[PDB]
């Protein structure tokens, strides 16, 4: 479009950030893109936040096993995504509201 | 001679009690420096002279 | 145990392969210090360059100019993850995390002569 | 001292008067940033310092093991279990005081028997 041009933030459009152990990711990768590669779910439990996060059943042959999150702050720190497609457009898609780690389990 | 051994180590006793006491002295502050000299310095040469005073 | 609580749990579509920008999500990072706003009258436009490679951040003229910057590599990974209306989740794979990376400015007209007053001195 | 940085640059305050109303400011010298100052100390120097006594005083100071013990009643909970070391402000004058960590209360005591103390 406009090129060299940046898009979007205004809209304020919120995303949060994970940090994912590498075993875990190469998991997800292996998730097919037709099945839309559903890795699994994300629980939010309440009497306190918590939020974990379990792989689907087809991912691995056994009980799934929870990775809990631990929530961070954002820090003296602004985070925003800025996507860049085949096109070469490049886009202010959202700021980080949340981050997260994912701890290994 | 057996007492003339019981007599040294007596001897070395005394003296290593002679040595804690200047060293439970100087863990209190209570010791003062001899003029151009460490705290620490003039303790240690307390010491010493104790330990050689014995083994002499 | 029994679960007397309800928890909300929602689908995370492991990423998905095919993707526009599938290929690039990358995070933007700027400290706190710089105190950029993203609701500037000012900021609204913004322009985004590849220094011919880091990337260069400006806005109109007569403001602010950052760099980018590459950021190493560890073990973990991030990823971005947005939610849908419907409340599943789509994960992306960050490609890359630049920490920005700008201007001042109040360099021009000095700098090297600056220097080479620290000369007139040894 | 305990000095502040400029909000906008993060870079440090040098001190300006204000010679009109007679008042310390700190000054940024990359922007246009000015603030009132806290204290009217600007410089500290110290030659006789008394800090670096008692660092490294993490909690984990028992787990040390080349630490020496003492049965010595400790000035708040009474606990005759504590860890203890020398002024640790590497100087040739230095005292021979000792140091005592409670391995309860973690109080820092010392055995001056010539001042009193609070770190
Ligand atoms: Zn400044
Ligand atoms: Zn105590």
């Amino acid at each position: 479009e406009e090129s060299l041009d940046l898009d979007l933030e205004r809209s304020n459009r919120q995303v949060w950030l994970v940090r994912l152990p590498m075993f875990l990711a190469e998991k997800w990768r292996d998730r097919n893109n037709l099945h839309g590669q559903e890795l699994g779910k994300i629980r939010i439990n309440k009497d306190g936040s918590k939020i974990t996060l379990l792989l689907n059943e087809n991912d691995n042959d056994s009980i799934p096993h929870e990775y809990d999150l631990e929530l961070t702050k954002k820090v003296v720190e602004n985070e925003y995504v800025f996507t860049e497609q085949n096109l070469k457009k490049t886009a202010i898609v959202g700021t980080v509201c949340h981050e997260c780690q994912v701890m290994p389990s | 001679d057996g007492p003339t051994m019981r007599e040294i180590t007596e001897t070395i006793a005394e003296a290593k009690k002679k040595v804690l006491d200047v060293t439970k002295e100087a863990q209190a502050n209570l010791l003062t420096a001899k003029h151009g000299m460490t705290l620490r310095e003039s303790f240690e040469d307390n010491v010493v002279r104790f330990l050689n005073e014995a083994r002499d | 145990d029994e679960d007397p609580n309800e928890y909300n749990e929602f689908p995370l579509r492991a990423i998905p392969k095919e993707d526009l920008e599938n290929m690039r999500t990358h995070l933007l990072k700027f400290q706190s210090k710089k105190k950029i706003n993203p609701v500037t009258d000012f900021h609204l436009p913004v322009r985004l360059h590849r220094k011919d490679y880091p990337w260069v951040m400006e806005d109109f003229d007569g403001y602010n100019t950052w760099v980018g910057s590459y950021e190493a590599g560890n073990s973990d990974s991030y990823v971005l993850l947005s939610v849908e209306d419907d409340g599943s989740f789509t994960m992306i794979p960050a490609d890359k995390v630049y920490k920005f990376t700008a201007r001042n400015k109040y360099a021009t007209l000095t700098i090297d002569e600056a220097e080479k007053r620290m000369d007139k001195k040894s | 001292t305990t000095f502040r940085f400029c909000r906008d640059c993060n870079n440090m305050l040098y001190p300006r008067e204000d010679k009109e109303n007679n008042r310390l400011l700190f000054e940024c010298r990359t922007c246009s940033y000015v603030e009132e100052a806290g204290s009217p100390l600007v410089y500290r120097h110290e030659l006789i310092t008394n800090i670096g006594e008692t660092a490294g005083v993490v909690q984990d100071i028992g787990s040390d093991p080349t630490l020496p013990r003492s049965d010595r009643e400790c000035p708040k909970c009474h606990s005759r279990e504590n860890v203890f070391f020398q002024s640790q402000q590497r100087r040739k004058d230095t005292s021979m005081v000792l140091f005592f960590v409670c391995l309860s209360c973690s109080h820092i005591f010392t055995s001056d028997q010539k001042n009193k103390r609070t770190q």
